[PDB]
């Protein structure tokens, strides 16, 4: 069968809206499971510096006890169903999602609508979480690659909201306060901006009366008629090195300026990571793996590991590459890696682009598997684009691509442009700012 | 689209599933009955080594001919490894799979094994192991069936030290013609006509010697070993013999392992359903994390506490929660506390088979299994026919049996089989 | 922590 | 691929004696007198030839 | 007869364990000299543990599967 | 084929790696495909081949050959190194139709 019908055999995502402005999306398929969520735009990027650690911290608190449920009454409620409750908050969004069975909808939807509108807080419970909250931030400064990411986002995003951690700094968890997770929790809890995403086996019909029923509750109208804006943040190219010499191996990421979310471009620059790729010391392909950089990595004996990423926030980004290695070799891997780049500006061809197009598609289709992430796609899609794309629709913007445009593209973003360098490890052979600016552009042309 | 899975046995015991799952990709699994439990003490590691070796050149097209098709057309191809059995996964989309499984059946039927193939993939080998090692959790379980079985169940997934570089390319060539037999293979296939399986079956897999070697039935036991490599952090497991796969025990097993504590529901909680872990939490002050390990093979099983836990701490978890089993071993439950259990496993049992990824995994499990394809409502059903008195049973058979520790950490304070 | 650090203030430096 | 920079037999003497030697950050004008010296003596040679291929 | 050694016969220098500080006139027979010993390859730093929060989830309940991928890193189900 | 069989004898004879106790394949230059093709050998092949390598060294030092009776005969000369020859040939050619295409 040809890829086109596939595709359009896969149920459309239904989605309406109540009378407050809150939105209810919900797809239908043949599981005996769901995966209901609710997903909510605020995170850091909302965050004035004075509750730098608001959502981390909200959502630690969110499954301590609610006012009706206190305590041990809302978790016996969900184990005792075998349902698994998740939540996570990234920069710019915060999910509350609940995998259960198909009978129990009412029960979760029930759950769901009174962790996110009364949940309610202590003094004890809010100082064992504040030391809960220390520890994992103890814990969590071990991991490497967290911290490369937050010192790139810290450097590439200066001045601006952007830059500022999800978890926060230890001095604004040391000093929050009861009051301020209370009126956080108040502006930034409304139902214009909030979905109540559903994947699964489920009717949608029962799951509109049921967030008729609960979630008609929410008091949306400005108490402060203070509107929280998106300020257009800055991309700075900066470098922010550190470095620490008792470390095994060195870790750097190199990323340049996103489009952003609405921008289509983005989904061709996809398939400029699916040129290049990725790589581990355990990958199975060996030596003859069709990316150029994975081969001379192999080949050279070059990196523990590469990753290629393009993260999109609200009208911007960060487009790059981060990779793990030994000191000795991390200059040259600089080089191979931006002459990578440089490639994609010159010598693309239809055979690399054909290759990146069959990856993408792979990626788009393989990745929206089980209902918790068609849940997540839909909750994000809902929240960044506003509507969910079709994947039809995603595979008629993948076929859109050929070379020409990808090359273009690539000289329209990479070609002397100023990236952010972030480093940390035995990083005293990665260079200045000024050889990496000086390798972002070829003098032959 | 939903309506069946298509089964078929072949009469040289290829058993055939195949679904239309009109699918917008493609999946195709071969499971072989050859895993690393099959093997003895004069070829051990000789199944990772062969799990590395599934990306090499085969008859048919080359290693660089197998990755560069593979990578171009955008297919994704996985061996999968457990004690029992391996599994080969190649997915694509709808349209060029065809080609895809020809690449996989060269990895199953054909494989050249040149000499200097496996002398380069070696190091593979052992970085490869190290990585796995990373985690202490391998090594606690792998150290765990070093101790409780005898022969035949105690041979490690990953290649032992002395291992890498003495295995040669006719231990491979002999694990393959007296291993990789038809009537030991489930060909399963999601997004895929049943003729275009059948084709495939009889031209590439008709040609094998039958049966291949038995085994050697999986004596257990017993014993515990202590390791001391100074983490601040101590791992305990503590098992005794179950019943296998097959048994109608093996639910009483699955649901007692949910009553004690199998695995966490909410991000950050506390596990008060959880019985071991209410148990320690009323005991200790520290961090831990107490579940129930289980574990069941062709011919024998096991069934245990896994704790982590402090360095001083952890003689008071380990007697903390072998005083809940040994309470519950007597009949102190709650017919509510079962039921809760029960939702809990047919809960994790259906979001088990969401992905196809898992899906196919039991699919193929089943297939070489019992040979027959069972619905997942007969297994619902077969969940809820078990009572608390066969619960009983099961902690009361753990609590008189034999034992197998495996300690890590710290152990200055960790207690022994004959101090609990 | 390295959530406790931050860029220093470049306002007199950049454009 | 390789890095023509770091294999070349004749280049690799040029970089690790003029592009990738690492030097001083807090170096002051006076050390690059001792470059001037160099070029200055190139120049004397320079008009030293044209003092004697003509003369 | 105290001083073990001379009360285990062929195991007296294996539950004994001679050191030399300063080299003396006569030398030993059995010199011996370490070979070049395999290195083990360079990791990245573990997780820490340190609150119970982080610890849920990381005990094991069910055997242990290894998934080695073409182009997918390999994993470990515990 | 006598006409073909006599002058490939003569020619074996009068071409004079076998004087030194060479066989064919030692005296093939080494390229890149050559030292893959010599590094897939056994190490068996491997030590009699860099042996009579340098026994031809030394026996052309001295500007000396081997005698008659110990010359590398025509029917005892084996081509080990051409199967592995072939097929790192038939890879690199496979590599490079796969880079045109
Ligand atoms: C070019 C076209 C083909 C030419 C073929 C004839 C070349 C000359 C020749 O035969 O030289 C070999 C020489 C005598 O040949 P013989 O083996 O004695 O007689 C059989 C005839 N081929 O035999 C010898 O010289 C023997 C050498 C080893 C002693």
């Amino acid at each position: 069968a040809t890829f086109a019908q596939a595709l359009q055999s896969v149920p459309e995502t239904q989605v309406s809206i109540l009378d407050n402005g809150l939105r209810v999306a919900s797809e239908q398929s043949s599981h005996a499971t769901c995966t209901v969520g609710v997903w909510i735009d605020a995170g850091s990027r909302y965050e004035t510096e004075k509750n730098n650690g608001a959502g981390y911290f909200l959502e630690h608190l969110a499954f301590k006890g609610t006012k009706n449920r206190p305590g041990n009454a809302l978790e016996k409620e969900v184990e005792s169903i075998g349902a698994h409750l998740n939540a996570y908050s990234t920069r710019e969004h915060t999910a509350y999602l609940i995998k259960a069975l198909s009978k129990d909808l009412p029960k979760v939807v029930e759950l769901l609508a009174d962790i996110v509108q009364n949940s309610s807080l202590e003094d004890s419970q809010i100082e064992k979480e504040r030391d809960v909250i220390l520890r994992e931030m103890q814990e969590n400064d071990a991991s490497m690659q967290n911290v490369v990411f937050d010192y790139l986002h810290a450097t590439a995003f200066q001045g601006t909201p952007l830059a500022q951690a999800v978890e926060g700094p230890s001095e604004n968890v040391r000093r929050l306060s009861r009051t301020d997770l209370t009126d956080y929790l108040n502006r930034h809890y409304k139902a214009p901006r909030m979905v109540l995403a559903a994947a699964g086996g489920v009717e949608h019909q029962q799951l509109l009366d049921l967030a008729q029923k609960h979630l008609s509750s929410v008091s949306r109208v400005y108490e402060e008629d203070a509107v929280p804006g998106l300020t257009p943040c800055r991309f700075t190219g900066s470098e922010i090195r550190h470095r620490d010499d008792a470390l095994p191996l060195a870790h750097v990421a190199i990323a340049v300026e996103g489009p952003g979310w609405a921008n289509p471009d983005n989904v061709t620059l996809q398939v400029a990571n699916a040129i290049i790729g990725h790589y581990d010391c355990t990958y199975g392909g060996g030596v003859h793996l069709s990316s150029p950089l994975a081969s001379v990595a192999v080949a050279n004996k070059l990196c523990q590991s590469f990753q290629t990423f393009n993260i999109s926030y609200s009208d911007t980004g960060l487009l790059g590459a981060h990779f793990v290695c030994d000191a000795m070799s991390i200059d040259d891997m600089v080089f191979f890696l931006q002459g990578q780049w440089m490639r994609l500006c010159t010598s693309a061809t239809e055979s690399e682009v054909t290759r990146g197009k069959n990856i993408l598609r792979n990626a788009l289709v393989s990745h929206l598997d089980g209902t918790t992430p068609v849940c997540e796609d839909i909750g994000r899609s809902l929240l960044t684009y506003g509507r969910r794309i079709p994947l039809a629709e995603w595979e008629s913007r993948i076929q859109e691509v050929d070379a020409q445009m990808l090359r273009d593209i690539c000289s329209k973003y990479f070609y002397d442009q100023c990236p952010a360098v972030a480093g940390y490890g035995p990083i005293e052979q990665l260079p200045d700012y000024n050889r990496i600016r000086s390798g972002m552009f070829w003098l032959r042309f | 689209q939903p309506q069946d899975l298509e089964f078929t046995k072949l009469p040289n015991g290829l058993v055939i599933a195949s679904l239309e799952n009109y699918a917008p990709l493609s999946r195709i699994g071969l499971f072989v009955k050859a895993g690393s439990r099959y093997e003895d003490s004069n070829n051990l590691g000789t199944s990772h080594l062969l799990r590395l070796a599934s990306s090499l050149t085969t008859k048919g097209a080359s290693s660089f001919k197998i990755t560069r098709g593979i990578e171009a057309v955008g297919g994704k191809l996985s061996v999968t490894a457990t004690r029992e059995n391996m599994a080969y996964t190649v997915e694509g989309i709808r349209s060029d799979i065809e080609i895809l499984m020809e690449f996989l059946l060269n990895v199953t039927t054909a494989p050249e094994f040149r000499r200097w193939e496996v002398a380069a993939l070696r190091s593979q080998l052992k970085i490869d192991k190290a990585v796995a090692f990373q985690n202490s959790q391998t090594r606690i379980i792998e150290n765990l069936h070093d101790v409780a079985y005898k022969n035949a169940l105690a041979n490690p997934l990953y290649c032992p030290d002395y291992r890498m570089g003495k295995i040669t390319s006719e231990e491979l060539h002999y694990f393959v013609q007296n291993h990789f037999t038809s009537a030991r293979m489930a060909l399963v296939g999601l997004g895929v006509s049943h003729s275009v399986l059948k084709q495939v079956a009889e031209q590439f897999l008709n040609m094998r010697g039958g049966l291949g070697l038995a085994g050697a039935k999986a004596k257990y036991r017993g014993g515990e070993i202590r390791e001391q490599n100074g983490d601040n952090l101590v791992h305990a497991a503590i098992v005794a013999e179950s019943a296998a796969i097959g048994n109608a025990e093996a639910n009483a097993f699955s649901v007692l392992q949910h009553l004690l504590g199998a695995g966490p529901h909410i991000k950050r909680g506390n596990n008060t359903t959880s019985l071991l872990s209410q148990s320690v939490a009323k005991g200790s002050h520290q961090p831990f994390d107490v579940s129930a390990f289980n574990a069941s093979y062709s011919d024998s099983g096991l069934f245990g506490i896994y704790t982590i836990s402090q360095a001083a701490a952890a003689g008071e978890v380990i007697n903390a929660a072998y005083n809940q089993v040994k309470a519950v071993a007597q009949g102190n439950l709650s017919s509510a506390d079962v039921q809760a259990a029960k939702n809990k496993l047919k809960a994790g049992y259906l979001m088990s088979v969401e992905t196809s990824e898992g899906f196919l995994s039991e699919i193929g499990s089943q297939a070489l299994a019992a040979g027959s394809y069972m619905p997942p409502s007969t297994v619902l059903q077969q969940i809820d026919s078990v009572a608390d008195a066969d619960v009983v049973k099961a902690a009361k058979k753990f609590v008189s049996g034999k034992k197998s520790m495996a300690a890590s950490g710290n152990l200055g304070h960790t207690p022994f089989l004959d101090e609990l | 922590s390295h959530t406790d650090v931050k860029v220093p203030d470049f306002s007199d430096y950049r454009r | 691929m390789t890095n023509m920079r770091k294999t070349h037999p004749l280049f690799k003497i040029i970089n690790h004696s003029f592009i990738d030697l690492p030097a001083p950050s807090n170096i002051s004008s006076w050390w690059n007198f001792g470059s001037l010296l160099g070029v200055c003596l190139m120049v004397q040679i320079i008009t030293g030839l044209f003092l004697a291929m003509h003369y | 007869m105290l001083s073990v050694a001379a009360r285990s016969g062929p195991f007296a220098p294996v539950l004994s364990a001679t050191s030399r500080g300063v080299a003396g006139a006569l030398r030993p027979l059995l010199q011996g000299a370490v070979p070049a010993a395999s290195e083990p390859p360079v990791l990245d730093v573990k997780r820490p543990f340190l609150c119970r929060e982080s610890l849920s989830g990381q005990a094991a309940a069910r055997p242990l599967v290894a998934t080695v991928g073409l182009n997918v890193p390999a994993s470990v189900r515990f | 084929s006598k006409w073909l069989d006599g002058f490939r004898k003569w020619y074996y004879n009068a071409a004079g790696f076998n004087k030194l106790g060479l066989m064919r394949d030692d005296t093939l230059h080494e390229t890149e495909d050559v030292k893959e093709a010599i590094r897939r050998l056994p190490e068996d092949l491997y030590n009699d081949r860099m042996f009579r390598i340098k026994r031809a060294l030394d026996l052309t030092m001295r500007h000396q050959i081997l005698p008659k009776d110990q010359w590398t005969k025509y029917e005892e000369d084996k081509f080990y190194l051409e199967p592995y020859l072939k097929e790192v040939i038939r890879e690199r050619k496979e590599r490079e139709e796969w880079a045109k295409k």
